[PDB]
């Protein structure tokens, strides 16, 4: 099927555009901020001492859960720890769709 | 009231150690058991239940623009004002939407208006108040402010505060002032406006002995509540629609009756600085108290307290044999 | 039951845990320098283009195709443009590839 790798490439396509600088909605203070938090739980994550937590498996595992939009909720923070979301996978896939098609139209 | 009352839990936040900026807002969510904190450089975050468990945090506005002023609560989420802008999230954390303008100069309080919680009017030290509409965020209209503004609360009339100890009863559809009212000689500390009753604390630096009373069914000032110990802070409770709680600048609080105020009730507070904050919760059976050392005190009772009417749990997150990982390769 | 190339999947996750991560063992700013800028750019290249009038081209062919050739490390060469549009930048699939397993290795370590 191949759905991950889809969705893999989806997010290289939303994030971090350079049409994105100066633009509120990617902010802190932004709707769509949620989505480089949920980029930083999945593929940056650290141990404590800030070792890379490079493990394939929770790599998958959230994409997978992203992909089917399923309603159990994660802990998304800033780098900072002063931004702090509860979100489903539900929501979150809502929320990447609605950046994908600003893209489209 | 009640005898059995006590500090239920004492949080200090920010943690000691980086620094001592208390809470510069607070507010008990009506919808939520949520407890929501405002502080310096923008910065919000919520607690929940008994233990005020950290729960989420947001921004609201750039370092630079100073602290939170205010919250309001609506079915989609919190509203929360800043210096220069306004700020709605849901809460569970994400934006809704952030709206800056360039009357926007110096906003220090807001109310919801005549839509019930469709529309609100955001005003300050500035010669603008301008109206919103909750669900869009979008200004819908600007209107000039007879007078600079530093509290709002909304009962019949949206009852604005003054810097010069008065209070302006402000129409919520026509936004004239119908009556203003001189509740203290030089200045206003604090105010509450519940089921027609206006309360306030202030002075002629210097708080007054007492908690002056407002009849809002009936247009006319009563006798003012004495407060031997000065007044600082004062909340209307809830559910008793007469009763107020009134605090010192030193955490003795009295519960009192609007109607026989001789009869009342003392606790103390063993705050270890002066008071900042003082919000009663919506369900009457939780109070808060934070001082300048950046305690943050809740009161109530040990077994029966609960902030909202329907104490419900909130969306969270979610071995013998648990061997094992394969990194990315 | 997800059904997934085991190359292709790999190398779009190892992308996203190198790019924007900004500062890193003692490194500031070290997605954003180095080897590391190179892949930055060739994210841009490969799933931030745009036509003439500024329209995403969203082609997954063409997606599919550079991240195959990236993984393959073929000897072909692409043009790759800073994000202020001044500064193009020549190189091969294959130095490209070395950059990226480097980037990449130094997060294992």
């Amino acid at each position: 099927n191949g759905r991950i790798a889809r969705s893999l490439m989806k997010l290289l396509t939303i994030l971090e555009r350079g049409d994105y600088d100066g633009v509120p909605s990617w902010s802190e203070t932004g709707d769509r901020y949620q989505l480089k938090l949920f980029r930083d739980y999945v593929f940056h994550r650290v141990d404590a001492d800030g070792k890379p937590n490079l493990s394939i498996g929770h790599m998958l595992t959230c994409m997978s859960k992203l992909e089917a939009g399923v309603d159990e909720n994660i802990l998304l923070t800033s780098r900072d720890n002063e931004t702090v979301f509860v979100l489903s996978y539900r929501e979150l896939r809502q929320m990447y769709d609605r950046a994908f098609n600003e893209l489209v139209k | 009231m009640d005898a059995d009352w006590d500090e239920v839990t004492r949080i200090a936040y920010p943690a000691p150690g980086t620094f001592p900026r208390p809470a510069t807002a607070v507010a008990f969510d009506p919808i939520a058991e949520l407890l929501w904190a405002g502080f310096d450089r923008g910065r919000v975050c919520s607690f929940y239940g008994r233990d005020l468990t950290r729960y989420t945090a947001f921004k609201i506005q750039p370092a630079s623009e100073g602290p939170v002023r205010q919250f309001l609560f609506h079915d989609k989420g919190v509203i929360v004002l800043g210096t220069r802008s306004v700020h709605m999230a849901m809460r569970r954390g994400p934006a809704l939407w952030n709206i800056r303008h360039e009357n926007m100069k110096d906003l220090r309080c807001m109310s919801f208006t005549s839509k019930g919680t469709q529309e609100i009017i955001v005003a300050g030290w500035q010669d603008t108040m301008l109206v919103i509409d909750v669900l869009k965020g979008d200004i819908i209209k600007q209107i000039p402010a007879q007078h600079h503004y530093s509290i709002m609360k909304k009962s019949r009339y949206i009852c604005a505060a003054t810097k010069t100890g008065s209070v302006d009863l402000i129409d919520p559809l026509s936004f004239k002032i119908v009556r203003s009212w001189q509740a203290h000689a030089s200045y206003i500390n604090d105010m509450d406006a519940q089921n027609d009753f206006i309360v306030t604390c202030g002075g002629s630096y210097m708080l007054d002995p007492y908690v002056n009373v407002f009849d809002l069914k009936n247009m006319a000032s009563m006798k003012p509540m004495p407060f031997p110990p000065l007044a600082a802070h004062v909340r209307l409770h809830p559910r008793m629609l007469t009763t107020a709680i009134v605090t010192s600048q030193h955490g003795q609080m009295h519960v009192v009756d609007i109607m026989n105020p001789n009869s009342s009730t003392v606790r103390y507070a063993n705050i270890s600085s002066y008071v900042k904050l003082f919000e009663i919760a919506p369900s009457g059976e939780a109070l808060v108290i934070g001082d300048a050392d950046c305690n943050i005190h809740l009161w109530g009772s040990p077994t029966k307290i609960h902030f909202t009417d329907m104490a419900i749990p909130i969306e969270l997150p979610e071995p013998v044999l648990d061997w094992s990982e394969t990194p990315l390769s």
